[PDB]
RNA sequence: ACGGAAGGGCACCACCAGGAGUGGAGCCUGCGGCUUAAUUUGACUCAACACGGGGAAACUCACCAGGUCCAGACACAAUAAGGAUUGACAGAUUGAGAGCUCUUUCUUGAUUUUGUGGGUGGUGGUGCAUGGCCGUUCUUAGUUGGUGGAGUGAUUUGUCUGCUUAAUUGCGAUAACGAACGAGACCUUAACCUACUAAAUAGUGGUGCUAGCAUUUGCUGGUUAUCCACUUCUUAGAGGGACUAUCGGUUUCAAGCCGAUGGAAGUUUGAGGCAAUAACAGGUCUGUGAUGCCCUUAGACGUUCUGGGCCGCACGCGCGCUACACUGACGGAGCCAGCGAGUCUAACCUUGGCCGAGAGGUCUUGGUAAUCUUGUGAAACUCCGUCGUGCUGGGGAUAGAGCAUUGUAAUUAUUGCUCUUCAACGAGGAAUUCCUAGUAAGCGCAAGUCAUCAGCUUGCGUUGAUUACGUCCCUGCCCUUUGUACACACC
């Protein structure tokens, strides 16, 4: 064992840790009193009408039927 | 994850091993044993093997 | 009714013992029974390198062990059957019962 | 390791009725046997209550076999919040 | 459904397996030997050491777990299988006995010479014939060397050593 | 201890007399060297080099180019439910449907993340720090007390002149009384028992049913619900059986061999196992969860994944396999072994029918085994044939093409089958190895390795020679006398 050179460049690139944003799960605010949900809800009934649906462009994806909800509207 | 078992050791030296010390190089097969050559040996008393001839 | 025995044992002095127990035991109980028949001594081979290296001179030894079986066929009905299946039990001695 | 307290509790729980855990040394099963969560899981989680003075192991040609001791009862009594006095694991 | 062949050498595997345990779990408890026993519907596993109440522990709770710890990774019903924990006989007469003796006594800082005398003059009066104890490894120096014990006489080759020599 | 010192005695790992060989050709495999990113590594005379049970496609794997993950237990401290942290679809990136990383938002919530200690792991180092194990000294006969006699002791002694045994194996003077270990005895195995002890899981004879030749009483067969009787051969348990028995010669004529007889067995009857003291800095830290110390410990020397490599090729060696032809080659026929193995919650050995040139495939059956593969119908072989002394029908290395099987995957062809191609080799020099009755030598089968593959090994059976019974020439081994300027001891 002489070294190791790493001829590959730096790549520890370790990954964000679901970085730290403010207070998260904002249905909408209102005054006296209703308050009402966006980010439409899954239509699978194993989600109990609390998942987000993740709609990044053009698609929006599911967080607890992990990956299966494709549709777009 | 799915790549950090993923390939076969279902046949071949990697399938089996020492039941004893689970090594791969000098082990029996025979009966069903899977116990290997230097393990066999010091347990033949126990298992019931004998220097007769 | 057909009953038979079968001995497996790996001692004979020890095994010679449970198949003169059982012979004797129908013999005084006046019940027609074919005789201990004794089976070839099967001979479970293993041949290995002593040393647990590859070095020195190429000594091969052999470390065998021997089963001895005997099998006794008998005629009796169900009530003795039941007190001499449960006796006649030894150390390192397996015995199986088959009716007919 | 982390990993979900249904199965930190879940062998702790089959730990205090039976009073002693096996365990084969063949990581990457994701089986263990009369337990549904992971081999890893088994061996690990009792490898923390070794070193926290809980548990006693031996390795007994890689077959772990997981065994209890006096502190680790009174520990476990108090984390699965059991009445006092309910049941050992070695009781006739 | 087993070939008569495999089961007796599977049968001495269980035998190998359980004294490697018994010799592990119960090292400081005098263990000397184990044999099993089979029975219809039932197994004995008898533990032979001097220290049975040790084994057995306090209301036989050592001993229970014992049990159940060998019921379960041998795959064995409950009620299917039991162990017995008798006192051997003749602890003097016993070299796996006065192997472990040799080994605590040489891990708590005891003299080679002495443990050595202790063991082979305490085996004399216990009714053996000839007793042998080898002390190999590094002593004094970094320079390994091997130093022997005994007294009585041993026959060295032969049947004999079968059927009388304990090692 | 050594003497190219003497004496006595042995050894086919010595030699003779000899048998087969090896070295000379082609191949397969190990070592070195070369080569490469790497061609992982240990072993260098016997006592390294088909050895690491090492016959490596992936695995093993330890080497190389890259990719992940962490198995950092635990204690403390820090971030912190205004959230510690985990995973993710699609595309880019990637050998790669490793979000591995990146764009994006979801997702679970105290297990976690970060720092300090401390652990864990390693086929990493050290076999010269170690245990255990194996080999060697050294398959020879040798080793040691106790209590006692010579010394100024270290030491001697027992433990030998001697005859002779393979053997301090036996034995009788005499400053020693017994003993322990070794050898031997013992265990295993091999052959004899027509005497003991039983058997359709083995047989034999007879009677039933039945087939053929003859028909006249016989001969060759088959038959499981047709029984009857028996155990020579086959299995066995306890035994018996050999102890050199009987007789003539040899040596204070003190005990075997010869000569012969008897017997199944008269080189301890043959061959194995076991196998002393003391040593080697012999090998081994690549079997281990057996280890000390050293190294490393998160782009880790930990683990795993993908593709390579261990095979690579100017050359030099080792263990070997196929051979150089009529004591032959090839073709139809006859045709005989023993040692063993074998599937269960698995997919093992598979007879039989059918298909196929073959390989092989297909449908059932049998077997956890003395009932089934198996009488393992082995091969070398014996009879009829063809060939005909031509590198020829010897020899089948090299190559080219196709069909199959194992394997996720075979390209540097896994292996089998089919056709074509057809090299050296014309009996191999110095050198050198092993070997004394079922032995050499020749011949093949089983098992271990095996998902596939023997040219290896460990065993088994088959046919069966020549030459001795010797000696100290060589090379070694053992004991005594003598010499020593040697002591890690003649290197
Ligand atoms: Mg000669
Ligand atoms: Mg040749
Ligand atoms: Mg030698
Ligand atoms: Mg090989
Ligand atoms: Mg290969
Ligand atoms: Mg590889
Ligand atoms: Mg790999
Ligand atoms: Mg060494
Ligand atoms: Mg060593
Ligand atoms: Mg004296
Ligand atoms: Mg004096
Ligand atoms: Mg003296
Ligand atoms: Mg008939
Ligand atoms: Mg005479
Ligand atoms: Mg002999
Ligand atoms: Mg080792
Ligand atoms: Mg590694
Ligand atoms: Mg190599
Ligand atoms: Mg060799
Ligand atoms: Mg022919
Ligand atoms: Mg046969
Ligand atoms: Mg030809
Ligand atoms: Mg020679
Ligand atoms: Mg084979
Ligand atoms: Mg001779
Ligand atoms: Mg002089
Ligand atoms: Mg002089
Ligand atoms: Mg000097
Ligand atoms: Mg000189
Ligand atoms: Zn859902
Ligand atoms: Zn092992």
């Amino acid at each position: 064992r002489k070294k190791k050179v790493y001829t590959t460049p730096k790549k520890i690139k370790h990954k964000h840790k679901k970085v730290k944003l403010a207070v998260l799960s904002y249905y909408k605010v209102d005054a006296e009193g209703k308050v009402t949900k966006l980010r439409r809800e899954c239509s699978n009934p194993t989600c109990g009408a609390g998942v987000f649906l993740a709609n990044h462009k053009d698609r929006l994806y599911c967080g607890k039927c992990h990956s299966v909800y494709k549709v777009n509207a | 994850e799915n790549v950090w078992f993923s390939h076969p050791r279902r046949y071949g030296k990697g399938s089996r091993q020492c039941r004893v010390c689970s090594s791969h190089t000098g082990l029996i097969r025979k009966y069903g044993l899977n116990i290997c050559r230097q393990c066999f040996r010091e347990k033949a008393n126990d298992i019931g093997f004998n220097k007769f001839r | 009714i057909k009953i038979r025995i079968t001995l497996t044992s790996t001692k004979v002095k020890q095994l010679e013992n449970v198949s003169s127990n059982i012979v004797k035991n129908a013999e005084q109980h006046n019940l027609v029974k074919k005789g201990p028949v004794r089976l070839p001594t099967k001979v479970l081979k293993i041949s290995t390198r002593k040393t647990p290296n590859g070095e020195g001179s190429k000594t091969w030894e052999t470390y065998e062990m021997r089963i001895h079986k005997r099998y006794i066929d008998l005629e009796a009905p169900v009530q003795i059957v039941k007190r001499i299946t449960q006796i006649t039990i030894e150390p390192g001695v397996d015995v199986e019962v088959v009716v007919a | 390791m982390l990993m979900p307290k249904e199965d930190r509790n879940k062998i702790h729980q089959y730990l205090f009725q039976e009073g002693v855990v096996v365990a084969k040394k063949d990581f990457n099963q994701a089986k263990h046997e009369e337990i549904d969560t992971k081999n890893l899981y088994v061996i690990k989680a009792l490898q923390s209550l070794t070193s926290k003075g809980y548990v006693k192991t031996q390795f007994s040609w890689q077959y772990y076999y997981y065994t209890l001791t006096e502190e680790g009862v009174e520990y476990l009594r108090e984390y699965l919040n059991l009445p006092e006095h309910i049941v050992p694991g070695t009781y006739i | 459904l087993i070939s008569k062949k495999r089961k007796l050498v599977a049968d001495g595997v269980f035998y190998a397996e359980l004294n490697e345990f018994f010799t592990r779990e119960l090292a400081e408890e005098g263990y000397s030997g184990v044999e099993v026993r089979v029975t219809p519907t039932k197994t004995e596993v008898i533990i032979r050491a001097t220290r049975t109440q040790d084994v057995l522990g306090e209301n036989g709770r050592r001993i229970n777990e014992l049990t159940l710890l060998v019921q379960k990774r041998f795959k064995y019903a409950p009620g299917t299988i039991v162990l017995y924990a008798e006192r051997v006989q003749d602890r003097g007469l016993s070299a796996v006995a006065q192997a472990e003796s040799m080994k605590f006594k040489l891990l708590n800082g005891l003299a080679i010479r002495r443990a050595a005398y202790g063991v082979v003059r305490y085996v004399m009066e216990s009714g053996a014939k000839g007793c042998e104890v080898v002390v190999s490894g590094k002593l004094r120096a970094a320079r390994a060397k091997a130093m022997k014990f005994a007294d009585g006489f041993l026959i060295h080759s032969g049947q004999p050593v079968n059927d009388f020599i304990d090692t």
